[PDB]
């Protein structure tokens, strides 16, 4: 369950968006200084406090109980755009049943006169566009000229979104999840498919330059603020470690259960899966740049279509493309459906824990599933429009993988270390795990993760650069404002809860602070 | 060098009280959980009580679960063991044992103070 | 309680002989939490083997430990005159922490 679209889809395009080589240095810096400490942190908070989500910050500093509300906002927005990823994957899966895949050859209705098939491009020398980018942008995306031009609601993307939301409704509380078929399927089938796509990509001609672009850093790119924050929020994204999902996972664990080796195994496996998927996709992109005669950084989308360009293009250069296209997009749907089952189950669980007996279990709980799925549908219908990828990129940069993740991780590490105490928390960990954490975890919660999150947060503001889609489209200022509103809807869940809890507690400021930072 | 020095060893009446005092040195006392282990005169080791590093999580054996009280002094590095309702079958040889990692066990033990019931 | 029934206390073995001693537990110990202590005659116990295999500081390499779950074993490759003491096995996972019985190694 640490394998998913955040590994096989998000880390490749975030690496491609940030120059490839220079993305990995803040990636590993955040993975070691920040990401695995916060992973162990929320798993321990979910294990210590027997509940999770909001009411786990009741025996851990009740003043900062807004971390749960921040996680609820984050998981709602993540549910919306992560299910529209699944809608794109379903649209590709239904288009995979053709013998000749529509992104393989050049003569269709959506293709421009500037089309050329990929193997023919090196013979002709330059304003010539590959069929994978053409199929993506003008059949799947049906991409408009901006977010201020939404175009029209594209049909059958809404039907793919309806299919994946009906599968989510019929498998979360009207049904069950995978229990006995987890062996040899849905746990190693994505790893097998990643192995197949990796051994395809590494044996491709010209794929050495793609690995060179992937691994060798650009030191001048490390001074960009976007690289550090993209790497940090990619670590916090693929771990889902500002989400409440891992806190809810720790609630379904025993008290004296060893959850250190499990956490570092899951985190290192997740980051290694991301690294292997990056190897695969960037080898495919090196092959693509070799074939098309264009630069490696300009061969495909510098946005969230890289897994929908590089992987389908490698499926075309594979024996029997139809079979592997069907298996690959069923794999994408299985990864994203498992992660969406986990996150919608966590959102539903923490929302009915937020209001007990306002939603009774049984008849009215089932109505609440339909209500929340319908609301996330109507918020997801602005992403299957013509200009729906711009809304999606706004969500992916801002809603659940931006300064909100840095804010929640910094506030969790700060609350634990400097209000709850690293020594008191280590005493709790010793009582549960068996040993108190070493100086790595202690000084990461105390120094390294607050310093990294605060430094990248201020570095993304002093040298502010606007969000750009595919390196060419500058976003409008109202779109940046809407994305910042999406970020601040999670970010302001902490100080609004602080102000509310200070207002609802009587006494002077010192007495209120003392009552609300002493645990219950 | 880790040194655990015990005190308070003496003869007490049944149903009485005694103050044991494990004075530790050579290590930070606030970061290691400490335990009292007694040894019966027929040489049978028995863990009595464990206190955590901060003094918050306190565990007791089934024999002494309601009449023994273990506490620390993290400022001056002394572990205590208060006693009351001390029955006849409590004459033993009491060691203070430093066990913080549950997978390392009691790596450092103390010196010997004898409790005698008569 | 997790009663650790250990090998009988009175074992008499000549020096230089490979010896072993068992430690059966009533419950199941997680095999990273069972430790062995060597208490000499009239002296305090000291940590000898921790996490059922690793060797404590000042312990020679001739001692070794094995076993998991229920049955746990301490093994001496060759016995010398400084190995004449009582060995207690000790789970330290379950919160009523229990030591084993005696296993006193006397000479011949
Ligand atoms: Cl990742």
């Amino acid at each position: 369950g640490f394998v998913g679209l955040g590994n096989v889809w998000r880390f490749p395009y975030l690496c491609y968006k940030n120059g490839g080589g220079a993305f990995l240095i803040p990636y590993f810096i955040f993975l070691f200084g920040s990401g695995l400490p916060v992973f162990f942190l929320e798993v321990i908070i979910g294990q210590y406090t027997s509940e999770g989500g909001i009411t786990c910050w009741e025996k851990i500093c009740p003043l900062f109980s807004g971390i749960g509300y921040a996680s609820i906002v984050i998981v709602s927005l993540l549910n919306v755009y992560y299910i529209v990823i699944l809608a794109w994957a379903t649209y590709y899966l239904f288009h995979s049943f053709q013998k000749d895949l529509p992104w393989a050859h050049c003569n269709h209705s959506w293709n421009t006169p500037q089309c050329m098939e990929d193997t023919l491009r090196r013979n002709e020398s330059a304003n010539f566009t590959s069929p994978v980018i053409e199929f993506w942008e003008r059949n799947v995306l049906s991409l408009s000229s901006g977010i201020d031009n939404p175009g029209s609601l594209k049909w059958d993307l809404a039907l793919c979104l309806l299919l994946v939301w009906l599968v989510c409704f019929f498998c979360i509380w009207k049904g069950v999840r995978s229990t006995g078929k987890v062996v040899y399927f849905t746990a190693t089938f994505p790893f097998a498919m990643l192995l197949v796509l990796l051994v395809r990509g590494l044996t491709l001609p010209g794929a050495g330059e793609g690995i060179k672009f992937y691994l060798y850093p650009d030191i001048s790119r490390l001074g960009d603020p976007q690289v550090w924050i993209d790497a940090g929020t990619q670590i916090f994204f693929s771990y889902a470690i500002c989400l409440g999902a891992m806190t809810s996972l720790g609630s379904y664990n025993k008290y004296k259960y060893n959850s250190y080796r499990d956490c570092m195994l899951l985190g290192c496996l997740n980051s290694g899966t991301s690294f292997v998927s990056g190897f695969a996709i960037f080898s495919i992109l090196g092959f693509m740049a070799q074939e098309q005669g264009v630069d490696i950084a300009d061969v495909a989308e510098s946005g969230p279509g890289l897994a929908f360009i590089a992987y389908p293009k490698a499926v075309t250069m594979m024996p029997l493309p139809t079979f592997w296209s069907i298996l690959f997009f069923i794999m994408l749907l299985l990864l994203g459906l498992d992660s969406q089952f986990v996150e919608v189950e966590g959102q539903i669980t923490s929302l009915v824990d937020l209001y007990p007996s306002f939603l009774r279990k049984g008849y009215r709980r089932e109505i609440f599933i339909a209500i929340l799925c319908s609301i996330s549908y109507l918020l997801g219908l602005t992403m299957v429009t013509e200009g729906g990828m711009y809304v999606f990129q706004l969500f992916d940069y801002y809603a659940a993988s931006g300064v909100c993740l840095l804010w929640v991780a910094f506030f969790e590490c700060f609350v634990i270390a400097w209000i709850y105490g690293v020594n008191r928390f280590s005493e709790d960990i010793r009582d549960m795990i068996g040993y108190r954490p070493g100086p790595w975890m202690k000084y990461s919660w105390a120094v390294i993760t607050p310093a990294l999150c605060v430094g990248c947060f201020v570095f993304s503001l002093v040298k502010y650069v606007p969000l750009t889609y595919n390196k060419v489209y500058r976003y409008p200022d109202w779109a940046i404002g809407l994305g910042w509103g999406l970020a601040l809807s999670s970010m302001l869940c902490i100080p609004l809860v602080i102000v509310i809890l200070l207002c609802r507690t009587e006494g002077p400021l010192r007495v209120r602070i003392k009552y609300l930072i002493t645990p219950r | 060098e880790v040194q655990l020095v015990e005190s308070g060893g003496g003869l007490v009446k049944p149903g009485g009280s005694l103050k044991l005092s494990c004075a530790a040195s050579g290590f930070t006392f606030s970061s290691y959980a400490m335990s009292w282990v007694r040894q019966s005169p027929e040489k049978r080791l028995e863990w009595v009580a464990e206190i955590s590093s901060g003094g918050r999580y306190i565990y007791y054996s089934d024999t002494v679960t309601g009449r023994f009280t273990i506490s620390r002094d993290n400022a001056r590095n002394i572990l205590h063991l208060e006693m009351s309702s001390l029955r006849s079958e409590d004459t033993a040889m009491y060691y203070c044992a430093r066990g913080e990692v549950r997978q390392r066990g009691f790596d450092y033990w103390g010196q010997g103070t004898t409790l005698t019931v008569s | 309680e997790n009663v650790l029934t250990q090998s009988p206390a009175i074992m008499s073995t000549s020096p230089g002989e490979k010896v072993t001693m068992t430690c059966r537990a009533s419950s199941s110990v997680g095999s990273s939490y069972l430790h062995w202590y060597q208490q000499k005659s009239g002296a305090s116990p000291k940590l000898w083997i921790y996490s059922t295999s690793n060797l404590a500081s000042g312990v020679p390499a001739r001692f070794s430990g094995s076993g998991s779950g229920t049955s746990y074993s301490l093994t001496i490759s060759s016995v010398e005159a400084e190995d004449a003491a009582t060995y207690y096995c000790q789970q330290f996972s379950g919160y009523p922490l229990t030591f084993g019985s005696g296993t006193k190694l006397e000479m011949k």
